[PDB]
């Protein structure tokens, strides 16, 4: 018995999203699902603010889900306002649509949103957690939603375990094209492993030639943004240097049968929480012109299991500031003259890549080590972070012996410190050679056993140390 | 659920005064559409009412006395110079669950002038004698507070176990309370020893009034 | 309530000039992109106050605003205000105005910050950020009392309602602007700033239409920008009534302005703002409290409501005697303990939520302000602190906070003046705390 | 506990000082003589006293850390120029050494 | 306005149908409900509706017992009451749903549902005077009627200043009321004065006369 319409902008099949739905069994809702499947070509904004009490007209609509265009934002802007003067809809809403809108009027109602920026800011605090390249200078130019980013930014960064420390941040608002010899003399101060950058990316193909001219090309790869703020993954402009951080949302993913799957069953249920701790639901509407003097009954303590109502185990708690809590990101690194490309997988703010390694663009020596005390005293990493502390490195141990079907790496970590090792950490800050430190697995200093020799001597005849 | 204590209930408080009664739940209420949290009052005899739809925000006819605020499971709910006209119970609970735990029972009491009882003394009638029963009957109107122990005595022997006490609330026109005290046993108990006196011990002072006829 | 029009506006980026409303929600340029003002915002007369700060030298204020966009719009703008002077007058009793406090809007009159003034001594009441519940705060001010003197009371133009005016009394200070005719003359000075700016826009470049079709035609109309630009470039000379060119935000930058005083419950004119002149007029000053004096300047006198805590040697405390007082005891020379009352810790014996014991009290403390105020001749008052802390600059969690914790935190707050304890001495104190000579000597 | 967190060379365990932290030096004086305790630091000026008032408890008699105990007040009330003084004036008859007398 | 009816006497254990006639507002806009106020002063629900009769809820000590209904043409509310208790002698209403669809919007007075374990029995009402002349009231006892209510006047249907009206006492489960009005020397006796009860619940009316012994 709920009016739901679904509003279609786009290329895939609806017949694969009508299966995500029907395959359920509508028996745990109490009240029926009655969608309304209709097409919208990509037309005229005001007509489809007269399609939305044309549709009310066509049936009372409590519920509604509309297919979205990529690079709509300013409709984003458009869509918010109308509800938040009229209606209390609900969209994913699609792609570039989808931007992070936190506009305060809480009668719009909508959930516009995957995470929040700053949770995009959280999740890359783990990326710093996955690769230790450190963070010195922070880039950007007036793009409003900054000052809250590099507070809460500092806030954690004051609060870490760890050797992560910031140096720099920067404002400059470069409509203003005469700013370039001002990054040229602002090279000094974006000399970091690792960049935050947040601008428009209209003017970024501007301004990353610039700073490629600057002679920041070799960390031009090693630039972050966001997808909302980059470009369209396919086809993207080569004055990006290539190579370079993705963050936050999904086509290639759950997708537009998955993206109405959470959805309309979302929907669905939370309107059978009303009806779970409350037993009702006010009518919805047909004339929305002489309907919004009727929101009168928009008491909406439905907020409630409007933002925290789940569905099937599958984390969908939303925040009303205009995010969700529970997060899927998506991959790391994307690629820019080729397509994006999969290595990361992102579930309760922790990253799944399956490289134990990372690599840019002299030479890593791999070291096999021995834990002796008071040289080499090897420990936990700490359980709040997985990592190691300030005076403390990371070590690589794999024990394959009791593996007997993937009889293969897949090391832990460890925590590695002591006397030696800040000997062999001063000879790799003089002589700047990096390295491959990982541990021993059979023999201390093994012996000779009809001339071949197990333990670290095993690693330097078998060519898998050089240095030990 | 939402449950809540209602401190204090049957409070007294003297004229003109900021009667401000602390409301604690169990767990919080508060939205973006300014409480959830809802109030009730009702006089004895008189219908139920609504008094707070969500705060200080009143519906309609409720004189500017009241002033409730207050948020989570707190609610200060003050009613500033309080009147007695008005002494009566209200401040209903309830869960935005299914579960609505109404209740609490915020009975209201003014600190009036204290008053002691004008006692009546009643043998059983013509009417009540030719029925083969009797009735001897205590009443109690002008007093002020309304706990009385009221004992009766039949030549100084005191009977409880018949006696049937009833009370009544704030006696408006007289700013005082009303008290029954029905003993009802057979004629001869109430004609072969005629001595007919009642105590009723009040506390207004600590002296019963008394008073004393035959049949 | 214009907006849905103005952000179709800004769908083109086509500028849209607002010439009725002050509300400076839509002066959020990084939303209302579109937007430009002929009508200053609410927050630009708050820099008024600003100038206001010469007039008798003024330099001491309590502000309470309630919880308001644009409250908190005059409070960054405020700041901005006071942030200066960074040399190298010398004598620095400038705008170092003492307070900032916050309120939530549509309560009511619970308020014990009144009396929190009343613990201040400032001749000020001045600023609040309502037009309606003034009345209720000007009520609640009666109630104690506000309305004598020892308190200057000024509000602007957007503080003015029957209601208020029910409740302002006489001596009240207004600040308004000239903009009766602005329905007609401003109207005309208005459309002659489009007209030189179309005199601009037609002896201008190739610059390209907004054609016709609405929003479905999505690509925005190049010359958006360029007609904000035009905007930017126009500058009228003078108009009927009285003109100065745009700010750097596209605003009216007045000096044209007037300032009002209630007495006989009538708004008569004294003065006129201009830019930096301030010309007031011949009339009398009259203020609510009896002036037709200057009272500038906040008095100065105090009970010195000192803090303390609970540490031996330094401190030490007994529960109390049968009376509350304490027992005379002597010492070894059998001089006596002349312990202080040292009314102690409210929730005492921690954990249980009981109420404050006042003690017996002694150590170097209560010799030491004994001869403290035997020295400087002051009257005091014992506090204790119920946390049993010195205290930390806690970052908060909740929107990043870094707050002192524990005593240090509430005479940061100024709920005492002072304090003696053995006091740590440390970098991020001293950015906050006055400090003395040290008084001890230990490692 | 701000000077370690100062000090990344106090970075060798400041968790476990952490994990040890306590509320009342009171208890931190118990939990030694309770043996639970190994040391407590704290300013000579308390420690020296209770523990030559009160046996079985002595100190390292190595100073940790050089410090001073002034007055704090708020900013600008002017009676500081007389009130350090007004130490300095305490300091000149020796009233200081009254209340070390006393 | 609102005005609920269809109560009565009915056993430990039995059924009855409760109704409730409302005007002034169409009925398929609007939930409603049933409203339990116990005599130990706490309240509960009995029952709320849809505007259609359609979605329910009955709480979990109403779920083997009552039922809900409701029509939205003609203004009737029904309540079929099954396997009642002895805490079943509240009072009963309806509520007027808010617009949020929970607190109410008005009310009405209600009716009462007796459920005890007696049967109905005529008021054996006897008078109360005497055997000052200046204070002492003239009184009756309303002593072995079931079920309530019963409605007490003194000669005229006019006599209510003055006139203090007690709760009723339970006797062998049969209720008992008293009576009292005050009197001066004017009118004791030197008149006719009597006490007229009216049982609508047993539909008698009692003429008792007052007449004193001596003073």
């Amino acid at each position: 018995s709920i009016g739901i319409a679904v509003i279609l902008v786009g290329t895939s099949d609806e017949v694969a999203i009508k299966d995500a739905h029907e395959k359920d069994d509508f028996h745990h809702l109490s009240v029926v699902p009655r969608v309304e499947l209709v097409a919208m070509n990509e037309t005229d904004p005001k007509s489809i603010i007269t399609r939305i009490c044309d549709l009310m007209s066509d049936r009372k609509i409590q519920g509604v889900v509309f297919a979205d265009d990529t690079d709509q934002e300013a409709i984003a802007q458009i869509l918010d306002f109308i509800s938040a003067q009229t209606l209390t809809p609900i969209l994913g809403i699609h792609g570039g649509s989808s931007m992070i809108m936190a506009d305060k009027d809480e009668s719009s109602m909508f959930f516009q949103f995957g995470p929040s920026i700053e949770q995009q800011a959280s999740v890359m605090l783990n990326i710093m957690e996955e690769y230790d390249w450190y963070i010195f200078s922070i880039v950007t130019t007036y793009f409003p939603g900054y000052q809250d980013f590099v507070n809460k930014i500092r806030s954690t960064i004051e609060n870490s375990f760890v050797g992560w420390e910031l140096e720099e941040v920067l404002l400059l608002d470069m409509s203003l094209d005469d700013g370039d010899s001002k990054i040229q003399n602002q090279l000094k101060k974006l000399q970091s492993p690792i960049i935050l950058l947040y601008c428009t990316k209209e003017e970024a193909t501007y301004i990353f030639e610039v700073a490629n001219s600057v002679g920041l090309t070799g960390y031009g790869y090693t630039w972050i943004v966001p997808s909302l703020v980059a470009g369209d993954t396919d086809t993207v402009p080569s004055e990006f240097p290539t190579g370079l951080i993705s963050v936050s949302y999904d086509e290639w993913d759950y997708g537009l049968p998955a993206r109405v799957r959470d959805g309309i069953a979302i929907i669905t249920t939370a309107a059978s929480d009303m009806l779970s701790e409350h037993s009702f639901i006010p009518e919805p509407k047909s004339s929305c012109y002489n309907t919004h003097e009727k929101r009168i009954y928009q008491s909406n303590m439905l907020n409630r299991y409007l933002i925290n109502v789940t569905f099937e185990g599958r984390d969908l708690s939303f925040s009303e500031d205009g995010y969700q809590m529970h997060p899927k990101l998506v991959i790391i690194l994307l690629n820019k003259e080729r397509k994006w490309e999969r290595v990361g997988k992102w579930k309760d703010k922790s990253l799944q890549m399956k490289y134990y390694v990372w690599p840019r663009m002299d030479d890593h020596l791999s070291i096999v080590t021995l834990e002796e005390a008071p040289f080499v005293i090897v420990e936990s990493v700490d359980p709040l972070s997985g990592t190691c502390m300030r005076n403390t490195v990371p070590c690589q141990k794999r024990i394959i012996s009791e593996n007997k079907t993937d009889e293969e790496p897949g090391y832990i970590k460890k925590c590695c410190k002591g006397f030696c090792i800040d000997i062999l950490k001063k000879i790799s800050k003089s002589v700047k050679f990096t390295y491959d430190l990982y541990l021993v697995t059979n023999g201390k200093h093994g012996k000779k056993i009809n001339g071949t020799w197990n333990g670290m001597i095993g690693e330097v005849v078998m060519k898998r140390a050089y240095m030990a | 659920d939402i449950q809540l204590t209602q401190s204090p209930a049957s409070l007294a408080v003297s004229l003109g005064q900021r009667a401000t009664i602390s409301c604690r739940a169990s767990q919080s209420v508060s939205t973006s559409r300014y409480s959830y949290m809802h109030w009730y009052q009702h006089k004895p005899g008189q219908p139920p009412k609504l008094l707070i739809k969500y705060a200080s925000n009143l519906e309609s006819g409720v004189p500017a006395r009241f002033s409730g605020s207050g948020s989570g499971t707190d609610f200060t709910l003050n009613i500033h110079p309080v009147e007695e006209e008005d002494t009566a119970t209200y401040y209903c609970q309830h869960s935005w669950e299914n579960p609505y735990t109404f209740g609490g029972g915020t009975k209201l009491e003014i600190k009036r002038a204290d008053a002691a009882p004008t006692v009546s003394i009643f043998p059983p009638s013509s009417e009540q004698l030719t029925s083969g029963g009797a009735s001897v009957v205590c009443f109690l109107n002008n007093f002020y507070p309304k706990d009385i122990n009221v004992k009766w005595k039949i030549d100084g022997s005191e009977r409880q176990n018949g006696v049937l006490n009833s009370w009544t609330d704030q006696d408006s026109k007289d700013s005082t309370y009303s008290m029954s005290s029905t003993l009802t046993l057979t004629k001869d108990e109430y004609e072969r020893h005629n001595s007919y006196t009642c105590e009723a011990t009040h506390k207004t002072s600590t002296s019963p009034i008394v008073k004393s006829f035959n049949r | 309530t214009p907006t849905p029009v103005s952000y179709t506006a800004g769908f083109y980026r086509i500028p849209v000039l607002g010439l009725t409303t002050r509300m400076s929600i839509y002066s959020d340029k990084s939303i209302h992109l579109s937007f430009l003002r002929t009508v200053p915002p609410y927050s630009h007369q708050s820099s008024v106050w600003f100038e206001m700060m010469r007039v008798y030298n003024w330099n001491h204020i309590i502000l309470l605003v309630s919880d308001d966009h644009e409250g908190r719009a005059a409070q960054k703008r405020l700041e901005t205000l006071l942030e200066e002077r960074e040399s190298k007058y010398d004598n620095k009793r400038g705008p170092k105005a003492e307070k900032v406090l916050q309120f939530d809007p549509g309560t009511k009159n619970v308020t014990a910050l009144l009396m929190e003034a009343r613990e201040l001594e400032a001749r000020v009441i001045i600023l609040s950020a309502s037009e309606d519940d003034a009345a209720t705060v000007y009520r609640a001010a009666a109630m104690l009392d506000m309305t004598g003197s020892g308190y200057v009371w000024l509000v602007g133009e957007r503080e003015i309602s029957g209601n208020a005016l029910r409740y302002a009394p006489d001596g009240i200070i207004g600040l308004q602007l000239i903009n009766g005719k602005n329905e007609s003359a401003h109207i005309s000075d208005a459309v002659g700033v489009v007209a030189q700016a179309v005199h601009e826009l037609l002896e201008k470049e190739n610059i390209t239409d907004p054609p016709r079709g609405c929003v479905g035609n999505t690509n925005i109309w190049k010359t958006g920008p360029l007609f904000k630009r035009v905007l930017m470039s126009s500058k009228y000379a003078d108009g009927v009534t009285g003109r100065v060119e745009f700010n750097e935000d596209g605003d009216r930058k007045f000096a044209q302005y007037s300032i009002m005083n209630l007495q006989n419950r009538k708004l008569v004119q004294v003065g006129i703002y201009n830019g930096t002149h301030v010309i007031p007029n011949d009339r009398k000053i009259i203020w609510p409290g009896g002036e037709t004096e200057k009272p500038r300047g906040y008095q100065m006198s105090t009970r010195l409501k000192i803090v303390t805590i609970h540490q031996e040697p330094f401190v030490y405390v007994k529960p109390t005697m049968s009376d509350g007082t304490c027992k005379e005891e002597f010492t070894v020379n059998g001089d006596p303990v002349k312990k202080v009352i040292c009314t102690g810790p409210n929730d005492t014996s921690p954990g249980s939520p009981r109420h404050t014991v006042p003690q017996c009290c002694y150590g170097f403390c209560i010799d030491l302000l004994i001869k403290l105020a035997r020295t400087m001749q002051f009257t005091y008052e014992v506090h204790l602190v119920a946390d049993g802390k010195f205290g930390t600059q806690e970052r908060v969690q909740n929107s990043n906070k870094k707050e002192w914790n524990g005593m240090m935190g509430e005479l940061l707050s100024g709920q005492a003046d002072m304090i003696v304890a053995p006091l740590t001495i440390n970098n991020e104190r001293a950015q906050y705390i006055e400090f003395s000579k040290p008084f001890k000597y230990q490692g | 506990d701000i000077y370690f967190r100062r000090q990344v060379e106090l970075s060798t365990m400041y968790r476990h000082m952490e994990k040890h932290n306590y509320e009342s030096a009171a208890e931190a004086i118990q939990a030694v003589r309770d043996n639970k305790l190994h040391a407590f630091i704290w300013d000579s000026a308390v420690l020296e006293f209770e523990a030559s008032q009160k046996c079985d408890l002595v100190t390292t008699g190595e100073l940790f850390f050089r410090s001073g105990f002034g007055i704090g007040m708020r900013k600008d009330s002017p009676w500081k120029q007389q009130v350090s003084l007004s130490i300095l004036k305490s300091h000149e008859n020796g009233f200081m050494e009254d209340l070390d007398k006393t | 306005k609102l005005q609920e009816s269809g109560g009565g006497s009915v056993k430990l254990g039995g059924s009855l149908k409760l109704s409730c006639v409302v005007s002034g507002f169409t009925f398929s806009t609007y939930y409603m409900s049933w409203v339990r106020q116990t005599p130990e002063k706490r309240l509960e629900l009995v029952a709320v509706i849809n505007s259609n009769g359609g979605n329910t809820y009955y709480p979990d000590n109403v779920k083997g017992r009552f039922t809900i209904s409701r029509d939205n043409a003609e203004n009737t509310l029904y309540l079929q009451m099954s396997s009642l208790k002895s805490e079943d002698t509240a009072l009963y209403y309806c509520a007027r749903r808010d617009y949020d669809g929970f607190a109410m919007d008005y009310w009405g007075q209600g009716t009462s549902v007796t459920v005890s374990s007696a049967k109905t029995t005529p008021p054996s009402v006897y008078p109360l005077a005497p055997g000052t002349n200046s204070m002492v009231t003239l009184g009756c006892l309303v002593k072995g009627y079931f079920p309530e209510p019963v409605t007490v006047t003194w000669n005229s249907g006019s006599l209510s200043s003055g006139v203090h009206t007690f709760p009723a006492v339970l006797q062998s489960d049969l209720y008992t009321l008293s009576s009292s009005v005050t009197v001066p020397s004017s009118t004791w006796p030197s008149e006719t004065v009597t006490c007229n009860v009216a049982h609508p619940a047993s539909s008698t009316k009692v003429d008792k006369k007052i007449v004193p012994r001596d003073c």
